[PDB]
Formats: structure tokens, sequence, C-alpha cells
């Protein structure tokens, strides 16, 4: 609400929700706020019948039911500005199924399902998941995407940043059957992305967020990728170069192996490595043990490949399920990788 | 053949010789001599390549691809090398 309606205005809404917090005023408030409004009203003589203990008290009556009800009062406005939005986040995901030589099967508002190659599932994940929160590289169709704002031709455009989008790849043989693997993709996420926890990044402390996880499935092996690990997802305009970006690290790593920079040993020797990254909770001592697990079943002497650090710790659970998820992000990134590579032979 | 050439030589200690096993708990002398599978003195054929590979390397500086086919590369080892030596048994010690 404070941030809301920026201006002159603001000051007198950050003392309306001042004087509420443990059960205040009960209308009292109107002396902090009168002298904000009624100072204000004679800045132009044309007040008519503007009853200054009423305005303040309806405006005070309006934020107490939004508190109380935990929720934004919803409007017309409010619907209409979703629903366009959501219209506009299909354009721009038709474009990017569309680049990555993917086959649309419908894409309607939130929800689609598409049939990407193998190849470039992983780096379509990472730009539909950030061109959903609005930010984004070069512009697909004649819209650009505008750090949470798509824009055409000088009309800026509101996106949906906060809202998780989770996702979930099936790598199926082209011959399974399509009513198994659909169902899968269905029962795969829509129950069991409702049980997926990993610890979340919130106000300093670390809870347990369950949403936008980007699930990765090939034929009994499963993985789990967080693609916010910052609760509000987006706070701040830098928010943004950070959504998914555990994907890159995936996609960067993948990019390091075929080139034979790396071994794909890398993925079967981690399984030692990973008790002392796990029990290892100083920072400084598990960037060596990434770095020393890199550089082992590594094929040359000049590859230097970083992990963004914040991923030391993410502990992935799930609550009594048929699938069985590495309780660490590290782990959930080999396993990616496993099921990339997968379903490539 | 499955080897082009086939080599056998002898090697002759111009001064004393000392390959070293590194030292080793049941060995009660710091720095012993690399031994056999029966105990009689050796020279591990990973110590006659690497030091005859160095030893190439800089006597004869213009055939570094020539000793690198045969004897492995050092930076990037995209392949096998095709030259192999065998561990240097004990021909006769003087006494």
């Amino acid at each position: 609400l404070v941030n809301a309606g920026s201006g002159s205005i603001v000051d007198y809404v950050k003392t309306v929700l001042k004087c509420i917090r443990e059960n205040l005023n009960k209308c009292s408030c109107a002396e902090k706020i009168y002298s904000n409004e009624v100072a204000k009203v004679m800045f132009r003589v044309n007040v008519e019948k503007a009853n200054v203990e009423e305005e303040v008290k309806n405006s005070l009556e309006y934020f107490e039911t939004i508190l109380n009800e935990g929720r934004i009062i919803v409007t017309p406005a409010w619907h209409v500005s979703i629903s366009s939005a959501l219209n506009r986040g299909l354009l721009v995901e038709l474009e990017l199924v569309n680049k990555h030589k993917g086959f649309v099967i419908y894409a309607g508002g939130d929800d689609l399902l598409a049939m990407l190659p193998v190849d470039e599932v992983l780096d379509f994940i990472k730009e539909s998941r950030r061109a959903f929160a609005g930010f984004g590289t070069e512009k697909l169709g004649n819209m650009c995407l505008e750090n949470g704002f798509v824009r055409i031709n000088n009309a800026y455009y509101p996106s949906l940043p906060i809202v998780g989008r989770s996702y979930s790849v099936i790598i199926a043989h082209y011959a399974d059957p399509l009513f198994f693997v659909i169902n899968d993709s269905y029962n795969l996420l829509e129950e069991g992305k409702e049980i997926i926890r990993y610890r979340v990044m919130y106000n300093g402390e670390y809870k347990d967020a369950k949403k936008d996880v980007a699930i990765f499935r090939y034929q009994g092996l499963t993985s789990v990728i967080p693609l916010s690990l910052k609760r509000p997802i987006v706070s701040s305009v830098s928010d943004f170069n950070e959504i998914a970006s555990i994907i890159d690290v995936i996609l960067e790593l993948k990019k390091r192996i075929d080139e034979g920079r790396i071994s794909v040993s890398l993925l079967y020797d981690y399984e030692k490595y990973k008790h002392l990254i796990v029990a290892s909770d100083e920072k400084y001592l598990t960037e060596f043990l990434v770095k020393d697990w890199i550089k082992r079943n590594s094929l040359r002497k000049h590859v230097e490949f970083t992990i963004d650090e914040k991923l030391y710790g993410v502990r992935l659970t799930i609550e009594n399920y048929p699938i069985k998820i590495p309780n660490d992000l590290i782990s959930n990134i080999v396993y990616t990788l496993r099921i990339i590579y997968g379903g490539e032979k | 053949p499955y080897y082009a050439f086939a080599e056998p030589f002898f090697i002759h200690a111009i001064t004393h010789l000392h390959v070293g096993s590194g030292s080793s708990v049941e060995e009660e002398i710091d720095l012993p001599f690399q031994r056999d599978e029966l105990g009689y003195p050796t020279i591990y054929a990973s110590s006659l390549k690497g030091a005859i590979k160095s030893f190439l390397l800089k006597e004869f500086p213009d055939k570094r691809d020539v000793i690198y086919k045969v004897l492995g590369e050092d930076e990037n080892p995209e392949e096998a090398s095709l030259g192999t030596f065998l561990d240097a048994i004990l021909f006769a010690i003087p006494s």
C-alpha cells in the first residue's frame, strides 16, 4: 500500500497504516491524519462538502478491511489488468516455444503444454520463467521485456513478476503412450508440486517455500530445481537477474561437458563429495569442495566453473510420497543433467 | 604385428642409481629402492618413461611432436601414446 500511490499522498497513508498495528486508535487517528488532509484541502478553494472527519475514517475503514482480511480487495480493474497481462504473457510465451523449435499443444493464459526437443528444454525453462516475470533479453515479436514490464512500441504494460510458475518436464520415448505421458505430467506436478518444500530465504530468515519448482522426470529419475530461492520472488528491480539462476548453472555445466572441458564422470563422483558439502555449514569451505569436485574429474586444466554460492544448502524435502528427491540442491543439479543426458542416448 | 618396433635394451648404471619407492611403514630404510614382486631391485616403467621422455624433450627440441606421439602429450592428451616401456628387470648386479 505504501509503495503504491506515490507522491504527496504516500506520507498521508504512511500515517494511516501506522495507527493500526496493534489494535490501535479505532477512528482516533484522524488527529494524526486530519492534519495531513485538512492542511492539504486548502491548497485549492473548491472543497464542496468534504467532511474530513469522515473522509479519513472511510480511508481508515478501507485499509482496515484489507489488513483484517489479509488480502487485496478485488475490483474489476484488478481482474482486467491481470487478465490482459495474462494474454500478453501468452504472446511472448508462444515466440519462445517457436524460438526453441518446439510444438505448442495449448498455451491458454497461465497454462502451457508443448513438446520440445530434449536439447532446448533447459534454456526454454530459463527464458520462459524469466519472460513470465517480465524480465528478459532481446525482443521476441514486436514486444520487449523490460524488468517486469512488457513494452510494445513505447507502450509499457505490466506483467506478473511475483507469480510463481512451476514447470514439469517429462523426457519420453517417442513410442511411449501419450495417455500416460500426459497423465504423469498432471500427476507428477499437480500432486507432486503440491508437496515439495525447499529452504527459501525470507527476510533474513530461512523458511520453507513450496511452489515454482520445475520438476524433471526420466522414467524413474526425478529432479527438482527451484526457480526463486527468495520468497517474495521480486521485491526490487535487482531481483530479476537471479530468477531461474540455477538453470544456467546447469546450462553452463552442461555446456562445459559436451566440449570435453569436464568429463561426464562429474555426475558420478558427486556422491562422495556430497556428504561433506551437506555437513559443511561454512561457505568458504564448500566453495572449495565443489571447486575440488569439479577440477578432479575435469578433462582439462583451464576450466574455472563457479557455483553462485547462494546454492549451498537448500534441502528440498517431500512428505511421504512415491517420489524420491535428493535432499540438497547440488545433488538435484546432478540428477537434472543425468535426465537431460539420459534423453540423448 | 601388434607392435611396429620392439627394442629391448640394457640399462647400465654409470653411477649409483636410486629410483625411489617413497617411505613406507614396513621398510626400516627411510628412502628405499624400488623393489620387484619377488624382492629384487627394479625400475618401474613409469620412472623409465618419465625420465626418458623428459630427457628427449630437451635433447631433441625440434622432435617434440615426434616424441609427443610416441610418448604421449603433456598439456591436453587427446589420445594415447604409441610407445610403451616395460619395467626394467634386474639383469645382473656387480658383486
